[PDB]
RNA sequence: AUCGAGAGA
DNA sequence: ATACGCTCTCTGCTTATCGGTAG
DNA sequence: CTACCGATAAGCAGATCTCTCGATTGCGTAT
């Protein structure tokens, strides 16, 4: 930024042999659009290339206090006095060419020196990118923060955009596919997805899920706990896709003793 | 690398703001020849960037 | 159809509705000095038939619930003496396609 | 989500239930017994190993470690049973309006079998049998009673019967948003008709009251000494838990008829018992020990409060268990009761204590307080809003975007940073090994490269720690047979980079409407840590690239990629949905660069001319559709050829337009005039012919966000990749040729010439004496009088302490003082100015709309103008000074803020300071502005979420009501409305359309005859009728969009289209014929329909809320809140419009106003005289009004109507007011005949009289008592006359009558009375008067009239800021408003009549809405888009309006 | 048991049946909205992309959607888009029976 | 984890 | 000396005590 | 002559894009 406002990022490093050349041989180190200025209004930006020009061709220093000049002595008729004598033009332009065809431009460029600030807004301290990294522990989502390998945010105004699109698969891959995806299991009867476990097995053979709502205290449909409560009980369980943030919802609801069945539908 | 400015109030010597230099002094020219530049961007040398133009650590 | 002068006792009201299947409508003499249908707000209300309230299901596959709904103590439908049960039909003037026919439901 | 795992089953919907103590008690794993955590885990503690793997501790349950532990709920047995905080309210109700004795209702039996009845009914879409059933009044004391409730059964019966006969309801029962609304009605009558109960009716017991102090605690009364006298002839307390347990167990089990449906909404299948023991918590069930997880932060361990709670709740549970123990003792053995009472006190606030940390286990609320497990669920931060609503992403990005024009249009440009870490899961085939083996060979860092390959098993193998020849080997394996049998029907994915083939996501916070959220093509670039994105989206997204940063999300699966390269992708949005209007173009270095390239001063050389369109158009990258640039001849001949930059147009139009089309011919205008170009110049009209541009200059107003430019015509000739194709081309070109001849602006375009500066300092030497000018005509005073008289110093004193005279003040400065600015500024621009048009670029960049405007180069170079602050001038302090440099009441202009000074040349130090005032102001106003409308967006799109368009052409809800039948009336898409009245340039263009509309491949689908003849049919008797107005004339014929689908039937149109078609083809008569081009038309708006399946209530929502951030009635945001966000019934302006009759003229409508217009009895007051003496305390109260030539003429109020109100209605006052204050403290014959009447009538007046010859004076001696303390008498007598009305309609404030503006002559009133203004039909045209008020319209007019005042209101908040929003939108918001018959709102009041639940809960008010459905049972089928995402289904809306089915060629 | 499954497999069947609406007499678009377009590309190039085997000629290119577009062009799509009316009746038309744009 | 200060659009 | 028991915002819905009308 | 339903004064529940850094319970008590 320089010192009126006129910030503003860095695009690209414009190498010297294609930026423009004025007729004195000086290719200028920092360009600026002139569409910047009709909207702001900072004139002293424009002063201040003038009277920067003029005081490093007469080794001079130009003072820049408020309310030196008036209507009367006007601060460009003043530098462009400057700039006359030292044999530039009065209006600050300077005939420059283009770097990279070589023809002289159409009009003469405005040009000069005006001091320019370095803001501590750097990007190497904005950009993050993350495929995958540590998930929370109840929510099992993407966890918060730049500097801890997490997600950004989709949040309600971000839906509701992916919505009116009507793209219901890109909101599919945003809060589900790519959040909190699981492949949980429920019981077909009971529709609870928190009452199911994974069932012990025995010598030979292999766990199964089972459930411990609709089982009842106790050969081939007999199956056992590490605790040793072996019971027959619940031996119809599928596995539905959910977000884990619907499992955690239901322990919280049962905490306050509501229940939500889940009707599988096969 | 900073610089007095050219172009400076009579209270940046009173309060002896040399002692503490902001920015630098830059060729600035106003001129729509990128068109990398146009709604706030702005261009740098990359030949003055390559001669610690605006370092900092 | 029934109007009052002034005004009504709250207990000639418990009996009104207490002779099916003759329906008793009570209206003033105010608030009937002026036709609230020739009001350019409101549009042109006609009463769909049965038959025709049984195609418009069938058309659009509805419950007669889903419907817009109509009260059935706002001036169109005591107007109209309608019933609940039975749609109406509104013919609006949208601006940007002229007449358009749109019905709701008294429930 | 891996796609080779498909999964089965899927949840098709959830009801809400109670758990009961006995399953928790069967599912549970182990109890929790001792409040102690950790010594490793406490056996039987809170993190026990029977409640999940914890920190390397294998599972007890499952035996599996902390990866493969689901984690499962324990219980903990609570001594007591307690009150449920979410039920405690209907625990409370229904303990209230019972009898004790008898064990029922204290309602007749009778009423609640009737009720009972109708709920049973309303579980089916019975509603209007409900209400016929009230109708069985007996009719038709005991026996008689009984045989009316079996004839109501039997009644009901018969009815449900025939309503599953006849289909219109199923055993399931039919529940909807109208028989929700009447349940919910029923219930709450239900409920208040039991609470308003004294005695019971079954049997005449009275029973004790029961009062409240919150929760936890329920005590009752006593029954009075009177009341007792009853109960001796029918022959306070803390009650426990226990025993309000036992009545209500009794209640419910007696009731059971009439709470199988009060607790129901659907007939229940089982038949379960409603049980009284579900309302009480005897088992806490605990989350389990994943969920409880302690919050460990590096060496800050914490314990979590949930297990703070739960141990709370187990220390009092032990504690009174323990005094189970000794309380025992003193009862079992005879010890006296002096330390059993102790003991059982002790006992009861243990109790107490108990049911408190229930309560605070349960809620935060009712126990710096430990947030429970309601408030995890509550707000914003809550579980739903936080968590479901709104996630954390994979796969996504974000960085600083820097703007790139030699990037595509529609491409995104990607660091190498962004390109190595995201990544796509592409399985590998029989065609992709080229592709993938080389990615893999690659590597994970060498882009484009793979950084893992998943297996076919879901092994997902790492190529970030491997060697080269590793890689190369797995690679040379990655396409392989299966060797299992299991997993024979899978193939290994490859993780490889996102390519330049690639789809990605951007967006922008704040995401203000869906263009904010495009799929950009990926370009991977080679310069990092930036994301690149061409300046046709600064509009779109509204960026910046001055700091401004954006996400970057990236689709994982085909599916989403075709979703977002198709239907959310950047070329197919050129056209907001808000109001048609195009938002995509370039913006300022292009724009400039096109203004001066296609002037007549360009010429270039062949060479030049050839660099110039190679530069911008590349045939090897496909930007030509002939495969060979092709050229014009050149303008000149000789002396050497020599083109023109039009021609250059004419050449990238002919290189990119496809061949065997013809050219695009358009006529249109730019911004800059033909002054500007010199004497006989037509630069200002563009002219296309066979797409060369033949006239005028491409400004803003062609390429850019401008309708009926060149880029807008070629996208509706071309289609949208046409379009963009040219945005991208004129892009490159107009860089190319900005860096050959660039633009630049100095210090030289800012000055005027001499001339000029002579001007402004002669215009400005007039504004001297405007101020003091001003303030003389303001003052009265009369011209021509000094700045410092003392009358005129006065009068300005005087208008500093009254804020409305000061307002007036500025007001009329500011008018002379910017007439006498717009003088300057046109007399110096451009006339003045030394550097000139279009070498001057400050005015090129003004007039071309680059940048800037003509009020910046106004105040950079004549002069700034008033300072306007707060709508005022600048601020004046108390001592008349607005400033210390500026004497006391200085009336000069430059004083109250008028800066006579320009950026040129500065301003002076008080200018300075005013400019800063002016510009603090704005600074807050935008700040306050760019969030003080971020609620209404989403209180509308909550409730419109789930509006779409069916495939019937009905718009309705997610559930299935219908909220129209169709789409604005006419269903046209928006988006494809714009050149659809644009008959001339479809004639011009005429052969380019029909080429694109294919009417050869749209005839065998389409019936071409039957849709016409009706359309002529009603055509003709629509112009036979309607020289009558619309009450009166018969239909006999609805629109033929209600009959016919304009999606399947040629010439079913609009009512406006089709008039506005047949006018064109009849007003001109111009080689194709009428015929085709009007089958071409209506084939057009065949094809301008809107699809089924479109968000339509979402885009709503979006363009009624985005545009308000652009922003004596309230207007703008608080006028919308009033509207839409709450629906108030009293707004803070009620107005209402009446039309006048042509006959009466503008007097006769002024002495109506001020007729109507109501007066108070204090604006007839001059002064009141008080003359108290106490020589029994009495006062003199005289009465002064003004002139009765004054007063009369301005109120139209006479000496009679006076007199009759001060003795009638002013002493009346008068003595209430003095009575009320004195029982505060304590803690001519006629003439003589008026006065002894009023004496007699009031209470104290003495003396009565009237000036009834002038009607100025009105003197009553008032009395009063001598021990009465002494009374102010002034301050209560002036707020009587305050008070007290002389001539008043009701609800009149105002009524006033303002210029005829459009023509008509219209009366507004202050306050809304219908049927007031009905008996002035005289001078009211009394059936065209519309109001403010919609519950006033909607009361006295109907739904339909509110619906129209909705519509008008909710457009004219935006028509005032020049903001357009399509009625389309407009028309949906007031139908899903009004969808009940009622002015209903956007909030959580109108939200509750709706099928889901989970909307609601999401939308706020969460623990509300759960206890509502959980007490009703309520089963919502996953039918809004909310409970979609809850549950994790595929929404509805959008592509997921249908279902894909395999036609597989076996059976 | 198996009875109570074989009329409850029954009603389902009668049920869907009864929803159904036979192809003479439709009253939807004849087109393929862009919805439909987008997702049938999508399914298609879900479908390719899991080996399935394919109709037209391959011409070197290894993307799936621009594959399924390919297929749209010349009409070579397998699928039936099930347009489901608001209670639930659906309509089956095919893709070769949908006029694209 | 919570509340305080500040910063970017 | 140390471990462990603990005073300066906007709406809209809901409740309370005074008015009548009627058996 | 009292029960029931309105009807205004009072009480009570609630929302209004990203990112850094800094700070974090008071006594008491029995040895
Ligand atoms: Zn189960
Ligand atoms: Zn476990
Ligand atoms: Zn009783």
């Amino acid at each position: 930024s320089s010192r009126h406002g006129q910030k503003g990022v860095c695009s690209r490093k414009w190498p010297t042999i294609d930026m423009p050349f004025s007729e004195t041989g000086i290719q200028p180190d920092i360009i600026i659009n002139p569409h910047a200025f009709p909207s702001r209004m900072t004139i002293g930006m424009f002063v201040e290339s003038l009277a920067g020009k003029a005081g490093a061709l007469h080794g001079i220093a130009q003072d820049s206090t408020p309310w030196i000049f008036n209507e009367d002595d006007t601060p460009a008729d003043y530098f462009g006095e400057q700039l006359a004598k030292a044999g530039y033009n009065y209006h600050g332009n300077e005939p420059m060419y283009s770097g990279a065809t070589g023809e002289e431009l159409r009009a003469d460029i405005y040009v000069g020196v005006v001091y320019y600030q370095r803001l501590r807004h750097m990007v190497n301290d904005k950009f993050q990118v993350r495929s995958t990294g540590p998930v929370n522990s109840l929510t099992m989502q993407p966890v918060k923060g730049r500097k801890r390998h997490g997600g950004i945010r989709v949040g309600e105004m971000e839906r509701d955009a992916l919505i009116g699109h009507g793209t219901s698969f890109l909101l599919q891959d945003r809060l589900l596919n790519s959040s909190d995806y699981t492949q949980a299991s429920v019981c077909r009867e009971c529709g609870s997805i928190l009452t199911t476990q994974q069932s012990v097995p025995r010598i030979g053979s292999i766990s199964t899920v089972c459930c411990r709502r609709c089982s009842m205290r106790f050969d081939s449909q007999i199956w056992e706990d590490g605790q040793g409560n072996k019971f027959v009980g619940g031996n119809e369980t599928t596995t539905v896709a959910i977000p884990f943030v619907l499992k955690y919802l239901d322990s919280e609801l049962s905490a306050m003793g509501i229940r939500l069945r889940y009707n599988v539908e096969p | 690398t900073g610089q007095t400015p050219i172009v400076k109030a009579n209270l940046y010597d009173d309060y002896g703001m040399d002692n503490f230099p902001n920015g630098f002094n830059a060729v600035v020219a106003v001129i729509s020849y990128t068109g990398y530049d146009m709604d706030d961007a702005m261009i740098i040398n990359k030949s003055a960037d390559e001669r610690g133009f605006g370092y900092g650590t | 159809i029934f109007v009052y002068q002034n005004n009504i006792t709250p207990s000639a009201m418990k009996l009104v509705p207490s002779i099916p299947p003759a329906t008793i409508e009570t209206f003033n003499e105010a608030a009937l000095v002026v036709n609230i249908t020739h009001h350019e707000l409101v549009p042109k209300h006609i009463r769909l038939s049965s038959d025709e309230k049984r195609e418009l299901l069938k058309r659009y596959r509805l419950k007669e619930s889903q419907l817009p709904r109509i009260q059935r103590a706002d001036p169109v439908a005591l107007y109209l003496g309608l019933k609940r049960g039975e749609v109406v039909k509104i013919i609006r003037k949208s601006e940007t396609s002229g007449r358009y026919a749109s019905y709701r439901i008294c429930m | 989500m891996d796609i080779s795992k498909p999964v089965g089953s899927e949840i098709t919907s959830v009801d809400f239930g109670i758990l009961t103590a006995k399953e928790i008690r069967n599912l549970s794993a182990k109890q929790i017994t001792n409040p102690t955590v950790l010594d490793h885990p406490v056996s039987g503690g809170l993190y026990d190993l029977a409640l999940g793997a914890f920190l390397r501790n294998l599972c007890s349950t499952c035996g599996l470690d902390e990866k493969f532990c689901p984690g499962h709920q324990g219980h903990i047995e609570l001594p007591v049973p307690c009150y449920n905080p979410l039920f405690f309210n209907q625990l409370y109700i229904y303990l209230r309006a019972s009898c004790l004795f008898c064990h029922h209702f204290r309602l007749k039996s009778v009423e609640v079998h009737r009720y009972a009845c109708k709920l049973r009914l309303l579980q089916y879409g019975l509603i209007d049998e409900s209400y016929k059933l009230d109708e069985i009044t007996l009719g038709s004391s005991s026996t008689l009673l009984n045989e009316l409730k079996s004839k109501r059964s039997e009644y009901v019966d018969m009815a449900i019967a025939k309503a599953l006969s006849d289909g219109r309801t199923t055993e399931r029962g039919s529940f909807t948003a109208t028989v929700n609304d009447e349940r919910k009605k029923l219930v709450h009558e239900f409920h208040k008709k039991l609470l308003s109960r004294g005695k019971c009716d079954n049997c005449g017991m009275f029973s004790p009251k029961f009062r409240k102090d919150g929760f936890t605690k329920i005590f009752e009364t006593a029954l009075n000494e009177k009341q007792i006298t009853n109960n001796r002839v029918k022959g306070s307390t803390y009650i426990l838990s226990t025993e309000v347990k036992n009545i209500l167990d009794t209640v419910f089990r007696k009731e059971q008829c009439v709470l199988q449906y009060v607790f129901h909404s659907r007939p229940n299948l089982s038949r379960k018992l409603v049980k009284a023991d579900s309302f009480f918590m005897d088992v806490l069930v605990v989350p389990p020990t994943r969920f409880r997880l302690p919050s460990k932060l590096g060496e800050e361990v914490h314990e979590n409060s949930q297990n703070q709670l739960l141990s709370k709740v187990l220390t009092t549970s032990l504690l009174i268990r323990d005094l189970n123990d000794d309380l025992s003792k003193l009862q079992k053995d005879k010890v006296s009761l002096e330390d059993r009472r102790v003991i059982f006190s002790r006992l009861m606030n243990a109790f107490v204590t108990i049911q408190n940390d229930v309560n605070a286990f349960i809620d935060s609320t009712k126990a710096v307080p430990i947030p429970g497990v309601k408030q995890a669920l509550e707000k914003k931060e809550g579980l739903f809003r936080k968590h479901m609503m709104g996630k954390r992403v994979n796969y996504a990005a974000r960085s600083v975007i820097s703007p790139d024009p030699n990037i595509e249009t529609n491409e995104i440009g990607v660091p190498p940073v962004f390109a190595v870490k995201l990544t796509y899961p592409e399985p590998v085939t029989a065609y992709n090994i080229a592709e993938l083996r080389q990615a893999v060979i690659n590597g994970p860092d060498k882009w484009p490269g793979a950084t893992q390959i998943q297996n076919e098993d879901g092994s997902l193998v790492s190529l970030i720690g491997m060697s080269v020849e590793q890689r190369k080997a797995l690679a040379n394996q990655l396409l392989t047979p299966s060797s299992n049998v299991s997993t024979h029907t899978l193939n290994k994915k490859v993780y490889r980079h996102i390519k330049n083939r690639d789809v990605v996501l951007m967006n922008r916070q704040p995401t203000l409407h869906k263009a904010s959220m495009m799929g950009h093509k990926v370009r991977v670039l080679p310069n990092e840590k930036t994301l690149r994105l061409h300046y046709a989206n600064t509009g779109a997204y509204n960026a910046d690239f001055d700091g401004d940063e954006m996400n970057m999300h990236f689709p994982q699966n085909e599916n989403a990629r075709a979703e977002a390269l198709n239907l959310a992708n950047t070329d197919s949005q050129y056209l907001t949905p808000t109001s048609g209007s195009p938002v995509r173009g370039l913006i300022q270095d292009h724009i400039s660069a096109g203004v001066w390239l296609t002037s007549k001063d360009s010429f270039f050389t062949r060479e030049q001319y050839q660099q110039y369109i190679y530069g911008c158009i590349r045939p090897e990258d496909g930007h030509t559709t002939r495969s060979k640039i092709v050229t014009l001849p050149p303008t000149i001949f000789k002396p050497y050829p020599l083109w023109t930059g039009k021609q250059i147009i004419t050449t990238v139009l002919l290189n990119v337009t496809p061949p065997d089309m013809p050219g695009i011919n358009l006529i249109s205008k730019n911004k800059i005039k033909n002054e500007y170009w010199g004497k006989g110049s037509l630069e200002n009209e563009v002219l296309f012919k066979d797409g060369a541009l033949l006239c005028g200059i491409l400004d803003k107003s062609q390429y850019g966000a401008s309708k009926y430019g060149i880029v807008h015509s070629l996208h509706e000739v071309y289609g949208p990749e046409v379009a963009a194709k040219v945005l991208s081309v004129l892009g490159r070109l107009f860089t190319n040729y900005i860096t050959a001849t660039a633009f630049t602006c100095g210090m030289d375009d800012l000055r005027l010439t001499a001339e000029g500066n002579k001007w402004r300092t002669d215009i400005l030497k007039t504004s001297v004496d405007t101020g003091r000018e001003a303030a003389a005509e303001v003052t009265n005073l009369d011209k021509d009088t000094p700045a410092d008289d003392p009358e005129l110093l006065k009068r300005l004193q005087e208008i500093l302490r009254d804020n409305n005279k000061s307002g007036i003040l500025d007001a009329v400065t500011s008018s002379k003082v910017n007439a006498i600015t717009s003088q300057v500024v046109s007399k110096c621009v451009p006339d003045g100015t030394m550097k000139k048009f279009p070498c001057n670029s400050m005015q090129a960049m003004a007039l071309s709309g680059a940048k800037g405007s003509n009020v910046n180069v106004s105040q950079i170079m004549c002069l700034l103008g008033q300072q306007a602050l707060e709508g005022r001038r600048v601020p004046v302090m108390v001592s008349g000074k607005t400033l210390p440099s500026f004497k006391p009441y200085e009336t000069d202009a430059m004083a109250g803020g008028y800066v006579k000074g320009r950026f040129y040349s500065g301003i002076k130090p008080q200018e300075y300071y005013f400019h800063c005032m002016a510009g603090r102001e704005g600074l807050i106003d935008t700040a306050v502005k760019t969030s003080r409308s971020g609620y209404l967006q989403r209180c509308l799109t909550k409730q419109l979420e789930g509006v779409h368009v069916s495939y019937d052409n009905s718009i309705r809800d997610a559930d299935g009501t219908l909220v129209q039948f169709m789409y604005g009336g006419d269903a046209i898409d928006i988006t494809k409305e714009s050149h659809m009245t644009q008959f001339e340039f479809c004639l011009d263009n005429y052969y380019a359309l029909l080429k694109k509309y294919n009417p050869s491949a749209l005839i065998e689908h389409l019936d071409v005859e039957s849709a016409l003849k009706y359309s002529k049919k009603t055509l003709k008797y629509r112009k036979k009728h309607s020289k009558e107005p619309h009450y009166k004339q018969s239909v006999k014929y609805d629109p033929v969009l209600a009959k016919y689908n304009p999606a399947k039937y040629l010439g079913s149109v609009s009512e406006n289209f089709q008039d506005k078609l047949e006018s064109f083809l009849d007003k001109n008569s111009k080689g194709v014929n009428e015929k085709k081009f009007r089958a071409l038309m209506q084939l057009k708006y065949m094809r301008s329909l809107i699809n089924p399946g479109e968000a339509v209530g979402i885009i709503a929502s979006q363009s009624v809320g985005e545009p308000s951030t652009q922003m004596n009635v309230t207007l703008g945001i608080p006028r919308l809140r009033e509207i839409v966000m709450t629906a108030s019934a009293a707004i803070k302006t009620p107005q209402m419009t009446l039309p006048i009759w042509n006959d009466v003229s503008d007097e006769q409508a002024d002495t109506f106003c001020k007729s109507i217009s109501k007066v108070l009895l204090s604006e007839v007051i001059d002064k009141v005289i008080v003359t108290e003496t106490t020589g029994a305390r009495s006062y003199v109260i005289h009465m002064r009004f003004f002139d009765n030539n004054e007063y009369s003429e301005e109120y139209d109020v006479s000496k009679e109507e006076l007199q009759n109100v001060i003795s009638n209605q002013f002493i009346h006052l008068l003595e209430a007011a003095i009575v009320k204050e004195i029982k505060k403290q304590k803690r001519n014959k006629v003439q003589r005949d008026r006065q002894s009447a009023i004496i007699s009538h009031h209470r104290f007046i003495t003396k009565y009289n009237f000036d009834d010859e002038s009607g100025k004076w009105c003197e009553f001696k008032l009395e009063l008592a001598a021990d009465t303390e002494k009374l102010l008498m002034v301050n209560i007598v002036e707020e009587i006359c305050r008070k007290s009305i002389i001539r008043q309609i009701p609800h009149i404030d105002r009524c006033v009558h303002p210029e005829p503006e459009n023509g008509k002559r219209v009366l507004v009133t202050e306050g809304v009375n219908f049927q007031a203004m009905w008996d002035q039909e005289a001078f009211i045209d009394v059936d065209g008067i519309t109001s403010n008020d919609v519950a006033a319209v909607l009361k006295t007019y109907g739904v339909e009239a509110a619906r129209n005042t909705i519509v008008n209101e909710i457009n004219n908040v935006f028509s005032r800021y020049a903001i357009s929003v399509s009625f389309r939108h407009l028309d949906l918001i007031a139908d899903m408003m009004t969808r009940q018959g009622t002015y209903l709102a956007f909030n959580r009041q109108g939200m509750e009549t709706s099928t889901s639940s989970f909307m609601k809960m999401s939308y706020e008010t969460t623990c509300q809405f759960l206890t509502k459905a959980v007490l009703d049972n309520e089963r919502e089928q996953l039918d809004s888009p909310s409970a979609r995402i809850v549950v994790g289904k595929l929404n509805n809306v959008g592509t997921g309006s249908f279902d894909v089915l395999a036609k597989v060629p076996n059976a | 048991g198996p009875e109570d499954f074989q009329q409850h497999e029954q009603i389902r069947r009668k049920t869907l049946k009864e929803k159904a609406i036979p192809k003479d007499q439709r009253a939807t678009t004849p087109y393929m909205t862009k919805y439909e377009r987008a997702r049938i590309l999508g399914t298609r190039a879900l479908q390719i992309s899991m080996n399935a085997p394919v109709f037209v000629d391959l011409e070197g290119e290894t993307d799936p959607l621009r594959i399924a577009m390919k297929e749209l062009a010349e009409k070579k799509i397998p699928l039936v888009i099930r347009r489901y009316l608001p209670d639930g009746s659906f309509e089956d038309w095919s893709v070769e029976e949908l006029i694209v744009d």
